């Protein structure tokens, strides 16, 4: 056995299944969708007392931003690809990239890696969070599958966040962004958080104003 | 090839051994001169059988010695020739031993790195010009030396060489230490010109080392 | 090569970790006034030309990068990094921001055989010195203070013992000399170290003259 | 360029000018020798531009030696000549001009003359590529007798040369005449 | 032996091909029915995270339809192959593709990967269909490793064999004009019904949700 | 711009000009090294444009020094001429370099050798030869005063003839002419030669 | 193809060497006139050029390729320098090929070990031998094939730098014949040949070969 | 191991070839192709909601040429598409339609190259080929997954083979369209079905009419 | 790629040895070389066998027989013919039989060495004509082409390899050599390059012409 170029007698591919056994080591990240806004928090793991923790969040385009949670190198490669692709898009058509066209494209890249034997499947799964008009959250399993979402949490002990998601409607209190973000920080619980929707595009409130916002879960 | 759980590379560690079991060679160094001297065994009847062992001249101002596979050595050396000529073309000025040690190292490494190629089986050492000597292991590392010995049982020659080491010396007398460390493949890089030392010329010295050890 | 382990870690690249443990140690410390950069120079054999072999290098004029693990794979990554982080400045004067030079080197380091080396690239580009360790795994990270080599296993604590942001680069030099002299067998001399620095002002990469390190000790 | 190839009863003869002048027909050289021996029974006389001559005879040197060693038989003239035609035709540009003459026993004598594209004439008798060719066919068409002794055929081919060279400015000094028999070869210089 | 897509078994079976039948056997059902007045492919995807949308059916032209089962990624990619095929044929021949030739094209596409030792075969069976008054409805099902076959309606996916008792009432299934749906909703005892009928104007269409209501409210 | 070379049993001697005109109207750049000593006993006298003869001369220099660093034997001068022949001719008629050259050398068997060549890759072995527009001038002298057996120095008087000739009646060319002089042991320049 | 041994050796090349030692014996000798090379064979001796000929051992079917390549190299060198190739360079060419195959490739290495000898003027008459390994050494005398040491060591115990061709060839034949048998080789298959300056003029049916067949009248 | 790949046995006999022939011999779709006097018949059993109207083994690859095929179906559609490609390239190059054997050089060689080249699996399909030759004699060839231009006055393929050679012999002792087609349809009966003659128009290759299926079967 | 054949510890290539075993396991053919001609023969029900002969015309002169895998014979014969043509375009004359035998031998060589391919499964006979004389070369799967005054290739030829010599005794004439061929071989095929360069297969009627 031992290559993704062949199926198991069960009918399963093991190699691609191992990608989730990669992703579980990664730190949890969570996302919430207000009707006109999307908020995506991460969790920046700190390797040492003197390390500054890495940022899970990125910013592929004006209103598009992402939060990969798997092995970092594949993640950065997907970012460089998705960015080069959005820019190719605008450069061709004097127009912002369709979000779903992008998701469909990156997912095409995953499958192109997870089908061919010589290229290993990615050990990462993006959680895209954006809109070309109305707010969206896509997830890409380390394969050609991708799903739209209302709310998504993934990585390490994301299990707490998952079971917690049921406790709130994704938009049980959509109307205020502060309600939204407080749902985000509850759902997840330096650590990162980022905001995108309506007038302001993608944004990363990692400011000390965020540090002020942190006490609000306990305020 | 591929890392073992220790993270050591196997094909390289195996590759060294062909040098760890091959004909000894050494170099002794100084200001404007250096003595490169190797050793190669051949059938007595056939005087012409190894005119090939003889220390290579990569450039008029450069010189090399090696230990390990000859079949691989001819390849590496030719790549070195083509490259010193390339640099000497693109600059209109001769290749410094530094840059060529760097190039050769980049090669031996490259084969260890990129797929599709068996790693080298040889260890090289190079004299050029002031004058300074660079040894290059199969791993792709290289290092300046004041004195060193490649080949089978390099450690006896070399660690005994440490017992006898002295830096700048005479044009002729600096030769003697090579023998004291080391038939013989003698060559002398001097005046930025490699030279194939006369057979008879050393014969006098060839006598004394034969007998100072005896008497 | 890239046969994912059932455990979920990549096999190969996780086998390749140990190569840095073969590394002789080096301690880079970003500081408010620069980046200090020390390493073992006692690696030397008695008969190699004395102190004629540098672990610490210079990718660009204002970047300096101590290396772990195999000397060869490091020589390559430094070669391509010199090429690229120079090529960045092809007509416009600004040299590549350290974070992005290092981002290049890592983004290549991802994808033959995985490199056996880790780097500790430092430099001043933004108003403030940068200190970036690159793991062989392609993971890239900005320490304030950090060390490499196997001696970094326990020596790292020593940084935690002393690292305050507020130091004259000279104070930082004392500090890194402390932590690195501790792991050496020889009493430290200029033959035991190959220290380099990039100032917050001078921003120029400069290996110390032996007279200097002989003076501080 | 000036080359000849008379045929004989038990012989063939080949000849040339020995000048390789440059532009405005200044004689930069007088020892140039277009005739060559591809084989004891096979010869070629090249003409037209001299660069293309050395390159062409050079390539023949190659491929014929290669074939003779690869196949033990010394190459038959029909092979060398048809192959020659094959060679030029691959590209007109390679020879801005060249006008090969092929000659030799095969022991029936074989005389053929290629054009620069590889158009070829497998003649039973004389043929005369060269810058002075019109004077050549002119003299040799009427001077020729079917079969002669090598010396009378020699004076014959020599009269075609002595005649043609004095009408052309580009014709050379000397004459590398080369009567031959299967067992013998007799080169001469005529002035 | 079972380790190759290419190597034959001692008994000539191709186990590696044979496993794709397992994959598809476990993966989500995707019935496609045929009326005597149209065609209605449907899906029952079984994948707070979004529940609102995850369409399996997609078209290559406004008239032809696709549906699948198996790995999502591979099949989505084959849908891309079919779009590019229908459009290539439209660039060459200034007309829409006959369904038949497209079906054989995808037969060759899917078939190719089986022959290559490194290459991994697709894991998704594919229904492809069309209906016009003149172009009578036909439902080609494509099992991987070729052998596409025309059908009067085939269920594919995980539970298809237990649905075939319902589809085998294909006299009654052909009896319908627009109420075959209402029969199906009880018959099956996320979902994606559609249209290619005279009322459809023969162009493919997602079935209207307020047309979906009569079915669900029917029982 | 004028190049000259002359072989005898006692010598090969390559006299040649030193000027190098940036603009054809003026010899703005002087004392140029047209020669290229490519061997222990073979010099190469190039001409035409400075950039062609430089690129090509350095080129041939490397392929020969490479060939000799390779095989034990030195490149026999006819192999040197023919190799330069193949190289210069290698270019499609669209691309050959504008480069007139005089190979000159010494041989362990064939002794002194000389090879006259052209912008077109035309080449021949000769006892004397010339290049540039000055070819027309000196050649009637070189033909005239030539001795096949002459001592080298009376040949040097013959180049004095040729030179004072080119000065008087040509693109005037007064500055000293370097000229390598072959010997059994070595080449022997004379940059001072006027 | 295969990687180095854990002791530090190559499997494949050791295998092909194992193959070439099983081949029927070929031998070589140098004298004033030119190299003479023996054989146990169907020509089993081929000319590279006029001045060069090689005498092969090993899986000769793969040697056929190195004869063809060899000839392409020699003719190419003549093509490039207007000078027929010195032997030493030709050997460098073939061994450059052989090393090209043992290292990178994924192809199996050539099964051929062959002699080559010839008269570049520059270096007098030359003799060389080759290995699948890509190692070549000059020689005055050789005896590759079966009984390599057994047929060598007779010459090694009974040889000198100069002989007549007429006396030397017999001394090739003392090894070459007594090893198989005293008379057998000239009773059976055999192929000695030389370069006076060019071709291997001796032929087994040739009357000159009777002297070979007459060595015994001298031998006994 | 030798079995896992297209390589020689220790006994010197190829394996995987035999296995591909087991693929054909366990395909269980028997087909009798008999030549007729100045004509030629090719028949096969045509073997739910599945359509018998679709199913066939017989296929034309030009007007004059038709090749029944048996084996792995995807390989069959591929070898047919290859066959049509072949006749089109020959016609395009030379202006003559291929003689049936000339199409068998392409069929058999393309089917061969798989055998040496270890990667791509050996062909899993085989079948007859029929067509009027430039010589007025009708030409009936065959091929095997192991290369074979064969040659026959009569042939059988599939699960049944040389079992029915001796059976065919009885017709061979009695071997016009009446006379020959009955031999074929009987040869199915001897050991609905679909019959195919070149002699409808004597040069054009067409499957015999559906209405006229029964009359031979009932005579 | 990968040469699927590789060397034995014992030094042999086992794979090519396998193909040798297949040829040995495959069908007979004869070759006999008359002083003034050459004859090659072989031991070759629904099947119209008339289209099928191991004999094949490479030129007006050259003809061949394989023993092993028929499709392998097909492709070798194809490349071979394309070489006789490639030569006759490269030069003005018909190929020498020895040269074609050499080129076939190289083509057979490569697959035995070149990566990813199974070695050819068959032996070859190649009767022919040239200005030198009437020829007969057998080609081994290894690339070991070899001259023969006669030969055999197929099953049970160990005992059968030693019947062929008798024609050289005093039957060097073709008409008498015919008996040597058929009686040694005791369906069937025969191609003969006679005193004329062109060769042609003898019909079964002419096979009965010698059957009496």
């Amino acid at each position: 056995d031992t290559d993704n170029i062949i199926y198991s007698p069960e009918g399963r591919l093991y190699q691609v299944e191992y990608a989730s056994e990669a992703i579980k080591q990664g730190t949890c990240a969570v996302a919430i969708k207000s009707k006109d806004y999307v908020v995506v928090s991460g969790l920046k793991k700190c390797i040492s007392k003197l390390s500054f923790p890495q940022e899970k969040i990125f910013k592929i385009d004006d209103y598009i931003g992402i939060s990969m949670s798997g092995i970092t190198s594949d993640a950065k490669v997907l970012t460089k690809f998705m960015q080069n692709e959005c820019l190719s898009h605008k450069f061709l058509y004097n127009e912002n990239i369709n979000i779903e066209s992008l998701v469909r494209s990156v997912a095409d890249k995953y499958q192109k890696n997870t089908q061919k034997s010589s290229k290993r499947a990615f050990g990462v799964g993006l959680m895209i969070a954006a809109y070309h008009n109305e707010p969206c959250i896509f997830e890409t399993r380390p394969n050609g599958s991708y799903f739209e979402y209302d709310a998504l949490s993934f990585g390490a002990r994301s299990h707490a966040s998952k079971t917690y998601l049921e406790k709130n409607l994704h938009l049980f209190e959509e109307c205020s962004l502060e309600e939204l973000i407080l749902h985000c920080l509850k759902a997840l619980k330096n650590t990162a958080l980022a905001v995108v929707g309506k007038n302001h595009p993608w944004q990363e409130i990692s400011s000390l104003q965020l540090e002020e916002y942190l006490s609000k879960v306990k305020m | 090839t591929v890392f073992s759980p220790d993270g050591h590379l196997l094909q390289v560690e195996h590759a060294l051994e062909a040098v760890k079991k091959g004909g000894c060679a050494v170099a002794i160094k100084s200001s404007n001169f250096a003595v490169l001297a190797v050793e190669k065994k051949n059938i007595p009847k056939l005087q012409n059988p190894k005119t090939t062992e003889k220390l290579i001249k990569l450039d008029e101002h450069n010189c090399l010695a090696f230990a390990g596979l000859n079949a691989d050595a001819r390849v590496l050396v030719n790549k070195t020739r083509l490259e010193c000529q390339r640099y000497y073309l693109n600059m209109d000025e001769p290749a410094p031993v530094d840059y060529i040690a760097k190039y050769v190292a980049k090669v031996q490494q490259k084969f260890t790195h990129r797929g599709g190629v068996r790693p080298f089986g040889i260890a090289t050492l190079i004299a050029g010009f002031e004058i300074c000597i660079y040894q290059t292991e199969p791993s792709g590392i290289y290092a300046a030396w004041k004195a060193q010995a490649i080949g089978k049982n390099a450690k006896i020659v070399q660690e005994f060489l440490e017992k006898n080491y002295q830096e700048n010396m005479e044009q002729k007398d600096c030769i003697f230490l090579a023998l004291k460390a080391i038939n013989v493949e003698v060559a002398l890089l001097t005046e930025k010109d490699l030279t194939f030392i006369e057979e008879q010329e050393i014969n006098s010295m060839v006598e004394l080392i034969d007998q100072e050890r005896t008497k | 090569v890239n046969t994912f382990s059932p455990e979920g870690r990549l096999f190969q690249v996780e086998y390749a970790l140990g190569a840095i443990k073969l590394g002789s140690t080096a301690v880079g410390i970003c500081v408010n006034d620069g980046v200090i950069l020390a390493s073992e120079r006692r690696i030397s054999s008695t008969l190699i030309e004395k102190d004629s072999v540098e672990k610490l290098l210079s990718i660009d004029d204002h970047i300096g990068c101590a290396m772990s693990g195999l000397m060869a794979d490091a020589r390559t990554l430094i070669d391509y990094a010199r090429v690229e982080c120079n090529h960045y400045k092809f007509i416009y004067n600004e040299n590549i921001n350290i974070k992005s030079c290092v981002e290049l080197i890592s983004e290549l380091a991802l994808d033959s055989r995985p490199f056996g080396v880790a780097l500790l690239i430092g430099g001043v580009d933004k108003n403030g010195p940068c200190l970036w360790y690159t793991e062989p795994s392609g993971t890239n990270t900005r320490f304030s203070a950090a060390s490499i080599g196997s001696a970094q296993e326990g020596a790292e604590l020593l940084l935690q013992e002393n690292y305050k942001k507020d130091m004259t680069f000279e104070q930082a030099e004392i500090l890194a000399l402390t932590v690195l002299r501790q792991v050496m067998e020889d009493k430290l001399s200029t033959s035991n170290v190959e220290i380099c620095a990039i100032k917050k002002s001078d921003q120029t990469f400069y290996k110390y003259n032996t007279d200097d390190i002989s003076r501080i000790i | 360029g000036c080359v000849l190839g008379m045929s004989g009863s038990n012989c063939v003869a080949i000849a040339c000018d020995l000048r390789l002048g440059a532009n405005t027909f200044t004689t930069v050289s007088t020892k140039f020798s277009k005739i060559f021996k591809m084989n004891n029974n096979v010869y070629v006389g090249l003409s037209g531009l001299a660069t293309d001559i050395q390159t062409l005879y050079e390539i023949l040197r190659y491929r014929v030696n290669l074939y003779e060693v690869r196949q033990d038989a010394e190459m038959d003239v029909e092979c060398f000549a048809n192959m020659l035609s094959s060679i030029l035709y691959s590209n007109r540009f390679s020879p801005y001009f060249v006008n090969p003459i092929v000659v030799g026993f095969k022991y029936e004598p074989y005389l053929t003359a290629y054009d620069l594209i590889g158009a070829k004439c497998e003649t039973r008798d004389f043929v005369v590529n060269g810058v002075t060719s019109e004077q050549l066919f002119g003299m040799c068409e009427s001077l020729y007798v079917k079969d002669q002794d090598e010396n009378g055929l020699f004076e014959t081919i020599s009269q075609c040369l002595l005649s043609a060279l004095d009408r052309d400015c580009i014709s050379g000094w000397g004459a590398e005449v080369l009567v031959l028999t299967p067992e013998k070869i007799i080169k001469k210089k005529l002035k | 032996y079972d380790l190759s897509v290419s190597t034959f078994s001692p008994d000539g079976r191709l186990y590696q091909v044979e496993y794709i039948y397992k994959s598809i056997n476990n993966n989500n059902t995707a019935l496609c029915l045929e009326c005597k007045d149209g065609i209605i492919c449907c899906c029952i995807n079984s994948n707070m995270i979004k529940k609102n949308s995850y369409n399996r059916i997609y078209h290559v032209n406004n008239n032809i339809i696709i549906t699948y089962s198996g790995f999502d990624g591979d099949a989505r990619n084959i849908i891309d192959r079919a779009r590019s095929e229908a459009n290539t044929y439209y660039y060459n021949f200034h007309t829409n593709i006959p369904l038949h030739i497209l079906v054989n094209r995808i037969s060759l596409y899917i078939h190719a990967y089986t022959l290559y030792w490194h290459m991994r075969p697709f894991a998704a069976s594919i229904i492809i269909s069309s209906f016009n008054e003149k172009d009578k409805g036909d439902i080609y099902c494509i099992e991987p490793n070729g052998a596409c076959y025309k059908y009067s309606g085939i269920v594919i996916g995980k539970n298809k064999e237990m649905f075939k008792t319902e589809i085998e009432k294909k006299d009654y299934k052909d009896i319908n004009v627009r109420d075959a749906i209402e029969d199906i909703y009880k018959f099956i005892l996320l979902v994606n019904f559609s249209w290619i009928c005279k009322e459809s104007s023969y162009e493919f269409q997602n079935i209207h949700e307020e047309i979906l209501t009569p079915a669900l409210n029917k029982a | 711009d004028t190049l000259i070379g002359l072989r005898g049993n006692n010598f090969v001697v390559l006299a040649a000009d030193t000027y190098s005109i940036n603009s054809i109207i003026k010899l703005k750049n002087d004392d140029n090294t047209k020669f290229y000593d490519i061997h222990g006993n073979k010099c190469l006298l190039l001409g035409g444009s400075i950039g062609d003869r430089l690129q090509f001369g350095e080129f041939i220099r490397k392929n020969v020094h490479l060939y000799q660093y390779q095989n034990n034997t030195d490149m026999f001068v006819k192999s040197f001429a023919f190799f330069t022949r193949k190289n210069l001719a290698y270019y499609l008629r669209r691309n050959p370099f504008e480069v007139n050259c005089l190979i000159a050398g010494y041989d362990k068997k064939d002794g002194y050798q000389l090879y006259w060549c052209d912008y077109l890759s035309n080449m021949d072995s000769v006892n004397k030869g010339a290049h540039g527009y000055g070819a027309y001038l000196v050649s009637a002298i070189l033909d005239k005063y030539y001795h096949e057996n002459l001592t080298v120095d009376e040949a040097l008087d013959i180049f004095k003839l040729c030179f004072e000739e080119l000065k008087k009646r040509f693109l005037l060319t007064q500055i000293n002419y370097e000229l390598r002089i072959m010997y059994d042991n070595k080449v022997e320049t004379q940059y001072v030669t006027v | 193809t295969t990687t180095f041994s854990p002791e530090g050796r190559l499997y494949q090349v050791e295998y092909a060497l194992e193959a070439i030692n099983n081949a029927s014996i070929t031998i070589g000798l140098i004298t004033k006139d030119g190299v003479i090379l023996g054989a146990d064979k169907y020509e089993k001796i081929y000319k590279i050029d006029k001045h060069i000929f090689c005498g092969v051992a090993g899986l000769n079917a793969d040697a056929n390729i190195l004869i063809n390549q060899s000839r392409l190299y020699a003719q190419r060198y003549l093509y490039n320098y207007n000078e027929v190739q010195p032997v030493s360079q030709l050997v460098v060419q073939i061994c450059d090929i052989k090393q090209s195959y043992t290292q990178y490739g994924g192809l199996r290495p050539y099964g051929v070990s062959f002699l080559i000898g010839g008269y570049d003027t520059k270096d007098g008459y030359q003799l060389y031998h080759t290995d699948p390994s890509g190692n070549y050494s000059g020689w005055f005398a050789t005896a590759i094939g079966t009984n390599n040491l057994t047929a060598s060591s007779v010459l090694k115990q009974e040889w000198k730098n100069d002989m007549t061709l007429e006396e030397g060839l017999l001394l090739a034949l003392k090894t070459l014949a007594k090893s198989t048998d005293t008379e057998i080789p000239k009773s059976e298959k055999i192929e000695l040949a030389y370069l006076t300056n060019k071709d291997g003029e001796v032929y087994q049916k040739y009357l000159t070969e009777k002297e070979i067949e007459e060595l015994i009248k001298l031998y006994t | 191991y030798d079995r896992h790949l297209t390589i020689f046995s220790p006994d010197g006999n190829l394996y995987q070839i035999e296995y591909a022939i087991k693929a054909v011999k366990n395909t269980n779709i028997t087909s009798v192709g008999v030549k007729g006097e100045n004509c030629a018949v090719i028949i096969s059993q045509k073997k739910k909601l599945l359509d018998y109207n679709n199913i066939t083994n017989i296929y034309n690859i030009t007007d004059e040429i038709g090749c029944s095929m048996v084996g792995m179906p995807g390989d069959c559609l591929s070898m047919v598409y290859k066959a049509r490609s072949e006749a089109s390239e020959f016609l395009y190059s030379n202006g003559y339609n291929v003689n049936a054997e000339t199409l068998c050089r392409n069929i058999c060689d393309k089917i061969q190259v798989y055998t040496q080249h270890a990667y791509m699996r050996l062909h899993a399909c085989s079948g007859m080929i029929i067509g009027i030759d430039e010589n007025n004699k009708p030409e009936l060839f065959k091929f095997d997954p192991s290369g074979f231009c064969a040659g026959y006055r009569a042939c059988v393929i599939g699960n049944k083979e040389q079992e029915s050679i001796s059976v065919l012999e009885r017709l061979l002792e009695k071997r016009d369209i009446r006379n020959t087609t009955i031999l074929a349809i009987e040869a199915l009966q001897t050991i609905e079905i679909e019959v195919a003659i070149v002699s409808t128009k004597n040069r054009n290759f067409t499957q015999i009419s559906e209405k006229e299926i029964d009359n031979y079967l009932t005579y | 790629s990968f040469s699927l054949t590789t060397f034995s510890p014992t030094g042999k290539l086992v794979q090519i040895e396998y193909a040798l075993n297949r040829v040995s396991s495959s069908s007979p053919a004869l070759g006999i070389r008359a002083k003034n001609g050459v004859i090659i023969a072989t031991e070759k029900e629904l099947i119209e066998e008339n289209s099928i002969f191991k004999i094949q015309q490479i030129s007006e002169h050259i003809g061949i027989v394989y023993a092993g895998m028929p499709g392998d014979f097909r492709v070798l014969l194809k490349r071979a013919r394309k070489e006789a043509i490639r030569y006759s375009l490269q030069y003005g004359s018909e190929i020498l039989v020895k040269e074609l035998v050499k080129i076939i031998a190289s083509i057979v060589q490569e697959f035995t060495q070149t990566g990813g391919v199974r070695p050819f499964g068959l032996s070859l006979l190649i009767c022919g004509v040239d200005v030198y004389g009437y020829h007969l070369y057998q080609i081994d799967p290894s690339g070991c082409y070899f001259n023969w005054m006669a030969t055999c290739v197929g099953k049970d030829y160990q005992n059968n390899m030693s019947f062929l010599e008798k024609r050289y005794n005093k039957d060097i004439e073709i008409e008498d050599a015919i008996h040597t061929a058929i009686l040694t071989l005791k369906n069937i095929e025969i191609g003969v390059a006679y005193d004329n360069k062109p060769f042609k297969i003898l019909t079964q009627n002419e096979i009965k012409d010698y059957l009496i």
